[PDB]
């Protein structure tokens, strides 16, 4: 996969990467979750799957939820950017996916 | 019987309210998930709800209250102990007992306080895109006077990303991230060169639905220490602008470090309403 | 009237064409999202697409209108000009509409321009794998005589990471970076061993699909400055090896830092063309 080298003027990207441990919670609600993703709590009981997805934004509380310990799921440009996350530009509208995969 | 959670000695409120400010005849609109009226500690004078079937003066999710408990939990003997204890509390709903709302509830919440005339707006919510709905909704309630404040975000940092959300990340609406009780920034605190000013986010204690309280975690708890802040000010000077009273709480700020991760610092109430 | 974008006084190449060097009858190959024939400052007269349903005298993308224009915009009476105007344009369409493209067809772009015996080819394209199909293909290019010039990549500095893609990091390839209108080299360009040589890369006016202008960034602006350069070389000394122009262009380079990320310099193609 080849792409322009043209420098792009994306504003932000948004990953759904699963992450956090028992010991090592992350911060974050069954709301701002992703949907894809499923979270679980220290004891790895299943809490909900994320209600938000990329395109499409909803209004989320701003707190982390105890009950969630983990989860499991500027030149950039779509075809630069990566699989797996979401580009926005600014005034955060969105605009594509990433086309390119992570590298090993 | 009363608790002073460590957030207000933090800011420097409880020196301001020595001095006798308090936030007495400042309204400040909380648009959260409603709160709970009944509690004990807490004095919601108004509002409304823009979610179908709830009303304004319940909170089914307890996010809200304890949000609110924050700003203006009651100076009694009892519960905990607000920011701006004789803040004229408003409740405007625009989340659901579950916490979830859609940007065109929230523009409704803000229309409402603007139109109602809110001093102060507080918002411990977001998403993550953001539209020119809610945007020309806080860029007016800003230009009509009203200091807008929001939670920046629990996205942590990722290298160079801008992790902050939106309203927060409007220049009409101030991101509030979020510090420790040892003024350390949360790890989970958002940033990007958005971030405002800095509050304490990490085990908050405060009112919490059902005439209890809890301890919680987010910039959802850092912002209604802003909010409050902004109310004392407006207590101690009334004819300040908006923008005037923006810019004390970000000019008068403790420095914690570079911009992108801690804006300018940690707010000194103290010094801002001086 | 006519407007002259930075780029060609920057390089030098107006001073070349003074002298009545415009690239006249040495044929350069574009291979990107191909080229808006059409539009009044450009004329291809060839070309070949390798993108399914697609011809090469169109482009859906603007990337390549815009790198072609840099390379040869008209020298008329409206609109840009180009580094060689008199230039022999071919649009050879190897990334689709989405500036994306298999290596395969980059590499049947490539083999078509040296089998139609092109004598500069212009890659404002990367990718971050290596692939022993496309080093071979401007490796035989380089070897029957063709002046090959890719963009380095725009993944900035960190400490000593060689951030240069393929296929510039080839050694048949020239890499070149990019610099603003200050002869600075802008944040994005790509760095290490392999950099050849900087070109303006940063706020390039250039042509752009439908008729128009635009100003965008990146080593993609600044590979055709390279590819232009070779061109006027050529058209004033025919019968150079791709080998002596390569060498002559990175040979009277103006040096302007460690060669990591500068490599030999800002081109000047006036000092390089003596
Ligand atoms: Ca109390
Ligand atoms: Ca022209």
């Amino acid at each position: 996969k080849a792409c322009t080298r043209e420098c792009g003027n994306l504003g932000f990207g948004i990953c759904p990467r699963s992450e956090g441990s028992p010991l090592n919670p992350i911060c974050i609600n069954c709301c701002s979750g992703y949907k894809g993703c499923n979270y679980y709590n220290s004891f790895g009981k299943f809490i909900c799957e994320g209600e938000s997805d990329p395109k499409r934004p909803n209004a989320c509380t701003f707190n982390c939820d105890p009950n969630i310990a983990y989860s499991r799921c500027g030149c950039t440009t779509c075809c630069t950017g990566y699989k797996g996350c979401y580009y926005f530009g600014k005034d955060g509208k969105f605009v594509c996916e990433g086309e390119s995969d992570e590298p090993k | 019987a009363q608790t002073v959670p460590y957030g207000i000695p933090l800011i420097k409120a409880d020196k301001v309210q020595a001095q006798g400010f308090k936030g007495a005849n400042v309204k400040v609109a909380v648009l959260d998930t409603g709160i709970q009226a009944s509690h004990p500690d807490l004095n919601v004078v108004g509002g409304a709800s823009f979610v179908a079937g709830e009303a304004y003066n319940t909170d089914g999710n307890g996010h809200g209250t304890h949000v609110a408990g924050t700003v203006a939990a009651l100076d009694n003997t009892t519960g905990v102990l607000g920011v701006a204890p004789s803040v004229s509390l408003y409740a405007v709903k625009v989340l659901n007992s579950s916490g979830s709302g859609s940007y065109s509830g929230i523009v409704s919440g803000i229309e409402w306080a603007t139109t109602n005339g809110m001093d102060v707006i507080n918002m411990s919510l977001g998403g993550a895109s953001g539209s020119t709905a809610m945007k020309q909704a806080v860029d007016n309630a800003y230009a009509r006077g009203v200091v807008v404040v929001a939670a920046a975000g629990n996205s942590g940092n990722s290298g160079s990303t801008n992790t902050i959300g939106y309203p927060a990340k409007y220049d009409s609406v101030i991101a509030v991230g979020a510090v420790d009780s040892n003024s350390n920034r949360a790890s989970f605190s958002s940033v990007g060169a958005e971030l405002e000013v800095m509050a304490p986010g990490a085990g908050v204690y405060s009112t919490y639905p059902t005439n209890t309280y809890a301890t919680l975690n987010g910039t959802s708890m850092a912002s209604p220490h802003v909010a409050g802040a902004a109310a004392l000010i407006l207590s101690k000077h009334p004819n300040l602008s908006a923008s005037q009273v923006r810019n004390r709480l970000s000019s008068t700020a403790t420095y914690l470090g570079s911009s992108f991760y801690y804006g300018k610092g940690l707010i000194n109430v103290e010094a801002a309403a001086q």
